[PDB]
């Protein structure tokens, strides 16, 4: 995988030059906005529970169809694959999260997840709303000004919400 | 190894993964991570619920009453094994299943078919797993203490076409071979019978045409028998394999999943075609020389 | 490439757990040297033409006979030590890729797994490199927090030719 | 290259959506979506043949022996196949030697896109197309044409296209009627020494 | 194309009213020759080749400019093509007489044939000499009183000498 | 128009061959089955004046809103029950064609094509037609060859429809 | 393609044999249930909109999940294409059952359609359920002895049932 | 092949439509015809032996050149004989398959698709097997339905030929 200083190092030995001062300077913007980010990372690890709890019973509340004898999280066994599967997808934002770069979620959280997702039946537009529920529960947890030490946050929780975003979009 | 390709074909996340190996005085999460190391190889990525979670042979490895090798015999003797790879697949499937778990590769030849349905039928599944676990290839591989592990990178007395059907096998990282897309078909009968070898599609995220899978009659074969002629002034040949056709409908389109030999010279009227379409081209390969 | 984020992603994910407190503090040892790698990387970048220059005539002059004989792996000619040349400086930058990330991890997947093959396939000889190496060691300029980090790779790289 | 000369388009029946059941004189989709038996392969071969060379050069000297066996193997599609009739020996000398530039466009847009020129002006410019491009270029002009797609696509026999309106005993004329060449060259040969008594 | 049904199933609709009771009476008698239209077709097309060769010889004994060097049938591949069109047009008489009209004939074989024969340089009365040949060789097949259960069936071959004569009328 | 006559000769004509031993089964299927569905056909025609009323009062009796709702579409005046008398004329007649023929041909050409544009464009339900050739289907008194090929018909007729 | 008759054909011209007695014997047999197979034929094309529609909205009923919105049946398009592809699925069920063998079925139905439905993101286990619903609806409408001679009909029925549980096992 | 099931499944899948009551009418017209196409299946084929060496002694009737020329494509010597057999056998097989399939489909499919090409490459006349299929029809015995559908087949395998 890649975080945000090998993805950099990637490209640039791909293209085989030194890094130039912009790079490096973009990279210590990154090293600063990187309190902010190990905050994020630790405010979402400590309400990973309550962010699945939460948005399963968002999620089998405004999708019930999903439930219903003969629906996909129907069955303790189906249902916990699909708890599984949503603290995975949260476990691997929040490693997203951890090294800047999102190349763990793509090699690893949605390295096959749609052909799955198609071959178990599952529906992926309900596992996107499910991903979306725990976008708004992670963005309204990371945010929350109590707590913590005051500071602009902008730059870390659009780059969270752009995770969740292509987790959701490998699967709908 | 791999590297630029790793990201695409699921490789990377088993890049970065070192074999995982019990020690001869080992800790309690060595132990705890061979368990898991072995129940994510050997049951294929499937999620494995705490009511099925084999608490003796967990328990016997724990304390080194058996040693790695015999815990990953342990559970593929198992009825969990059975029922997940067993009892409702056919032989080749079956056979194809236990070269990807207990070996981490893809069977090579016919003959390995050949030999282990034969031990099957003579001898029943049991006979056969102990037949792959104790199989010189696990030894020189896995031996005693090493938990087994996909085999990507090229070794000594492999084949190249193991590399092919190991991506035939191989579906992604976030993927279980119970949950691929031919649901229970073993997807090496045509490729060790006719001895041919399909072009790699990767899977899912990565590649927009994952989800190419060929048909059982009527596919355009690898090889461009007959080269430019058909097509007039050409110099190249490629095959492209296309992926989800559903722009005209069902009397235009019959089949999403469509292989085509298209010279250089149609190629960009090829690709413009599919982009209009919305196909997914899923490999494009060299058909002539 | 291994690196502190990234190895602790990769172990964490091995246990299958979320990020717990000791990868937190993985993170905030990636961050109180990065700052420092990052500079290092940056002087580096710019003394990087005179560190290769430098570092080929070292190799040069502890090994005449490269500059002599005839051969293809030697640098006898123009092209031997343009070959020269550009080994160093991919030596060097991969070392100022080592810098930005963190760890070896550059090293590792462009230059130190392979290069046994390299050496004996092609008749280079480990000790050239060694020997630039020791000069990027002896000749960086760096100081404190950047020269330990910086000496960490070059020697890492001096270790697996040895 | 250059543009193509706008040409309008005149009313044919091909224009307007069809608000028919198949029925009778529906022309057969002889296609190789579905899997064929090799008897099936050979009607679709001789209909090809057929659409392209007429009733009359479907004799064995005009037969594309390699072309028939790379088509059964799955080779090339059937717009490929309708391409290398287009491009054979004898289409081109028996269709494309006698006949001008127009004439053959008529021809060839009668054949591969199964409608009638719309006038003459259509002729006039793809006419041009083959002045420049050569006989394989017009073809695959015409066989690219998202009109020979989005009516054939890439594995149909190509066929006259709306020939007969539902409950008519008659439509307009038959593509087959249309001879090798026209009076032009009826009279070259006439004057060159043949077809007199 | 219409058969003996669908025409006056086509005047009925044309008309808008009900068949009456002699035109299903009609209709009744035509399925009562039916089977000696269906010997009639199996007739032809049994020997529908020698049909063709004997005509066509008998034709270029009586009419030799056609096979002298430069006559319209004056090569393999032009004789080829005349067999073909004698093939053909007999095809489609014997479509006609299946059918038990003539509109697939006068539809599919007979209009514009005469354009067609005088853009070629094909000599159309030479066309129509050989589809009358074609005739009698047809009827005095169909006529044949051996090998077949003995009948009236003077309509039948009438309605094939219509078709032969309307198709030699179209050429001429 | 659709008749195993026409079929077999089109199949014959599209791979240029004569008719064969199948063509000729194919009219024996045909003239077996045509005195049967001439039969029928004048059964229907001697009971198609009280079969056409009884179907239009059916679609009535199950469609009251068409006799007492205002509108161009409904049978509330009698410009309505005329044309809807001579829809079920229509469709009665293009029956017994079909009978006549053998096929679904002159449905096929005469109705069937472009019935669901004009149901949409002049605002009539198809289910009115359905329930007019249940009507049909249950009181034409056929019996036999006769009465299963006539209702392979209304039967076509109402899976175009619906 | 191949019908009943062909396939034993085809297995003789294999064998390059003349067809024994028990062959003859059984092709005899399938041409005494020869009307019992086309009044089968006959009443699934007469039924198949409603068998159709019926399945449809039994499936959509035990699997709500499809039409919900995010749903593979959902929208209008996808909606009139999983009706459709049921009245193919139906059509080719009934052109197996005219030909006495599944050779229609399985080389222009059934080949590449659970390739198409896994490259398209089809779940072919709701298509299999369908295909059942067609089944007990076809099964049920064919026993039906009103309307028609009482008699024995359970190889038909189970051939029928055969070509359904093919259909039903070629889409997942 | 070419059967009345399987033309009109053909026709009705091309047309993207059911099986009418047009098909229905061909099913009726291949079971009508299929009891007289299997017994005289079973007739030529309890007969073929005798057909066969009769049909061979008639081409060498008609055709005395091809038992006393050398040549490869004669049957002057015992080889030949016995290919001419075969050839006469493998006729006679496939008529009887026709008979049993109810069309020319098993002659289009093993006979008629190629024969010219081996006629004219092993220099093979056709008017022999003309011939040959000549004393089958002279000689099958066979009388009303299975006669007129067997010389079907024998036509149509004669006119293949000329
Ligand atoms: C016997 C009547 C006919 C025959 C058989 C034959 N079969 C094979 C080979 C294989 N058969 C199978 C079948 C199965 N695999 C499974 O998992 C199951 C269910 C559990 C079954 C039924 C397989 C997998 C093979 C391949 C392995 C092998 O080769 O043994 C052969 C040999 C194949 C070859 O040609 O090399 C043969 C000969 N052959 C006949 O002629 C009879 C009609
Ligand atoms: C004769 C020596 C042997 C034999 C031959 C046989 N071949 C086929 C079928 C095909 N052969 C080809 C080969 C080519 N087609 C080309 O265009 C070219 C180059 C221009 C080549 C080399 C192909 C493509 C086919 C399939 C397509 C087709 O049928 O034409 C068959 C038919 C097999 C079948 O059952 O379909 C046969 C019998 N068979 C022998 O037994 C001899 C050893
Ligand atoms: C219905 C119960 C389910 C369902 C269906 C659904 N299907 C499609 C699209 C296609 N279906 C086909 C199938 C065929 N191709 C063939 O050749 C044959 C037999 C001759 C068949 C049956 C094809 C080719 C397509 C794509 C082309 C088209 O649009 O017609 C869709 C649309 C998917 C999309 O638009 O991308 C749907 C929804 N969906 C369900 O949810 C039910 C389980
Ligand atoms: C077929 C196998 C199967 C089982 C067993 C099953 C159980 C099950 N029970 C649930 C919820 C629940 N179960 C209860 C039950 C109770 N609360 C009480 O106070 C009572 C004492 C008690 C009843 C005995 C409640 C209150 C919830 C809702 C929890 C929530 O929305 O947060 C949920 C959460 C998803 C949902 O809301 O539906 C599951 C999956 N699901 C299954 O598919
Ligand atoms: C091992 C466990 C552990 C963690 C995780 C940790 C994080 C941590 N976050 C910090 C700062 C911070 N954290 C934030 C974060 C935010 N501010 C906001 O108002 C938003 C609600 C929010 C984004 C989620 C900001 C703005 C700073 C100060 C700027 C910076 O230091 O980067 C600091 C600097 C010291 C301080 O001022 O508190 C530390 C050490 N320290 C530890 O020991
Ligand atoms: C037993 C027979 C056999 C063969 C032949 C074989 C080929 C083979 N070559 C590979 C890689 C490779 N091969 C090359 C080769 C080249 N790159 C270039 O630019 C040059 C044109 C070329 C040298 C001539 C490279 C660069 C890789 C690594 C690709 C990567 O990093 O992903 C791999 C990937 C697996 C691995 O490297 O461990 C295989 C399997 N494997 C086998 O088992
Ligand atoms: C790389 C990390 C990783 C991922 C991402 C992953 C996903 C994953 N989810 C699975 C199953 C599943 N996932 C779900 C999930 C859901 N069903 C629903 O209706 C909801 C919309 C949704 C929850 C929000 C269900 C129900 C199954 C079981 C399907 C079955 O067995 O039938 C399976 C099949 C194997 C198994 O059951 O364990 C995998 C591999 N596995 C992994 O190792
Ligand atoms: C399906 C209805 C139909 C028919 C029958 C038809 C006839 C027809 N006969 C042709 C040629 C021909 N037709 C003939 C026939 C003859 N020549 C003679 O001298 C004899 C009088 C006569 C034999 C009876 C010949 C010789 C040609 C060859 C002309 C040539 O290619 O130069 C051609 C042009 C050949 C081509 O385009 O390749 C057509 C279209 N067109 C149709 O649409
Ligand atoms: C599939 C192949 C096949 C065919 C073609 C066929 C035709 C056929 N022609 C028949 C009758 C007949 N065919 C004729 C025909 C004629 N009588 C004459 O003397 C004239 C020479 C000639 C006009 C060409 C007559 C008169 C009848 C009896 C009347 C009738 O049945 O319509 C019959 C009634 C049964 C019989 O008495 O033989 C059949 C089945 N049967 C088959 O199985
Ligand atoms: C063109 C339209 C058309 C059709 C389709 C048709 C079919 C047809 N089905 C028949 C018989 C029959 N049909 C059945 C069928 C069944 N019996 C049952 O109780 C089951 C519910 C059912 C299976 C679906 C049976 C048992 C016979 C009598 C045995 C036989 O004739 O094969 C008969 C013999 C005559 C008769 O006794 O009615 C015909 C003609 N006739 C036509 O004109």
């Amino acid at each position: 995988m890649f975080d945000v200083f090998t993805r950099v190092v990637s490209q640039a030995d791909a293209r085989g030059e030194y890094l130039s001062g912009s790079q490096l300077d973009a990279l210590s913007a990154t090293v600063a906005e990187g309190n902010k980010r190990i905050d994020s990372v630790n405010r979402i690890t400590g309400n990973a529970s309550a962010i699945v709890s939460n948005a399963a019973r968002a999620l089998f509340a405004e999708q019930p169809q999903l439930i219903q004898p003969g629906g996909n999280a129907y069955t303790s066994r189906r249902m916990a694959a699909c708890l599984r599967d949503m603290e995975i997808i949260l476990r691997y934002v929040t490693y997203a999260t951890f090294t800047g770069d999102a190349s763990v979620l793509e090699d690893r959280c949605l390295n096959g997840l749609r052909e799955t997702y198609v071959a178990l039946g599952v529906p992926g537009a309900s596992v996107a709303a499910g991903v979306q529920k725990m976008k708004e529960a992670a963005l309204d947890i990371v945010n929350d000004p109590n707590g913590i030490t005051r500071g602009d946050c902008s730059a870390i929780v659009a780059e969270i919400a752009g995770y969740f975003d292509r987790a959701a979009a490998a699967v709908a | 190894a791999i590297t630029t390709a790793a990201s695409r074909l699921g490789v990377a996340p088993y890049n970065e993964s070192r074999p995982v190996e019990l020690r001869p005085d080992f800790s309690l999460d060595d132990a705890k991570m061979v368990i898991r190391a072995v129940y994510r190889q050997v049951l294929g990525n499937d999620y494995i619920m705490d009511s099925e979670r084999l608490k003796g042979a967990e328990s016997l490895l724990t304390n080194g009453s058996i040693s790695v090798r015999e815990f990953v015999r342990t559970v593929a003797k198992s009825e969990l094994y059975k029922k997940k790879f067993l009892y409702n697949n056919f032989q080749t499937r079956v056979i194809e299943l236990n070269y990807k778990h207990l070996l981490g590769r893809a069977p090579f030849s016919e003959d390995e078919v050949i030999f282990h349905l034969d031990l099957y039928e003579n001898q029943g599944f049991d006979a056969d797993i102990d037949s792959y676990i104790d199989s010189v290839e696990y030894q020189e591989n896995f031996g005693e203490n090493i938990v087994p592990y996909y085999r990507f990178n090229n070794q000594v007395g492999d084949r190249t076409v193991g590399f092919t059907r190991m991506f035939r096998l191989y579906r992604g990282y976030a993927n279980s071979d119970r949950s691929q897309l031919e649901r229970s078909s073993s997807r090496l009968a045509t490729e060790l019978g006719q001895n041919t070898v399909s072009a790699i599609v990767g899977p899912s995220g990565s590649n927009a045409g994952w989800a190419y899978r060929p048909s059982r009659a009527g596919n355009t074969p690898a090889k461009a028998l007959g080269g430019t002629v058909p097509f007039g002034q050409a110099s190249k040949l490629f095959r492209v394999e296309i992926t989800a056709i559903s722009a005209p409908g069902y009397p235009k389109v019959r089949r999403s999943n469509k292989a085509v030999i298209v010279p250089f010279e149609q190629l960009n009227q090829t690709l413009q075609q599919i982009n209009r379409l919305g196909g997914k081209v899923a490999s494009i390969t060299p058909a002539s020389l | 490439m291994k690196t502190p984020l990234t190895e602790a992603v990769s172990t964490a994910d091995s246990q299958g757990r979320f990020l717990s407190s000791t990868e937190l503090q993985i993170a905030f040892g990636r961050l109180r040297q990065a700052n420092a790698g990052l500079q290092a990387a940056k002087a580096l970048t710019d003394n990087a033409q005179s560190l290769v220059n430098g570092a080929a005539q070292a190799v040069y002059n502890k090994f005449p006979y490269t500059t002599q004989t005839q051969g293809n792996n030697f640098a006898a000619d123009q092209r031997g030590k343009d070959k020269c040349a550009r080994d160093i400086g991919y030596y060097l930058r991969i070392v100022t890729y080592c810098l930005v990330a963190g760890g070896t991890g550059p090293l590792d997947e462009y230059l130190i797994a392979g290069i046994d093959e390299i050496n004996r396939t092609f008749d280079l000889s480990p000790s050239w490199y060694v020997e630039a190496l020791k000069y990027i060691k002896a000749n960086h300029g760096l100081s404190g927090d950047a020269r330990d980090e910086a000496n960490s790779y070059l020697d890492y790289a001096i270790n697996a030719l040895s | 290259t250059l543009p193509l000369i706008a040409y309008a388009p005149v009313s044919q029946n091909q224009r307007v959506t069809n608000y028919e059941v198949s029925g009778d004189e529906h022309a057969r989709i002889f296609t190789t979506e579905g899997t064929l038996s090799p008897s099936a392969m050979d009607n679709l071969i001789a209909a090809a043949y057929r659409q392209v060379f007429n009733e009359q050069q479907m004799i064995q000297s005009n037969r594309q022996i390699a072309l028939e066996s790379q088509f059964k193997n799955q080779q090339i599609t059937v717009r490929d196949f309708i391409r290398g009739l287009a491009l054979s020996d004898s289409f081109r000398r028996r269709n494309f030697e006698v006949n001008n530039n127009y004439r053959f466009v008529q021809m060839c847009i009668q054949r591969l896109l199964g409608r009638d020129v719309y006038s003459e002006e259509e002729k006039i410019a793809w006419s041009i197309v083959i002045a420049t491009k050569g006989l394989p270029g017009f073809i695959n002009e015409l066989l690219n044409s998202q009109e020979y797609l989005e009516n054939f696509g890439y594995d149909t026999v190509p066929y006259q296209r709306r020939r007969i309106l539902p409950q008519r005993i008659s439509g307009e004329l038959p593509f087959a009627r249309m001879p090798r060449y026209g009076a032009d060259h009826r009279e070259k040969l006439e004057a060159i020494g043949y077809f007199r008594n």
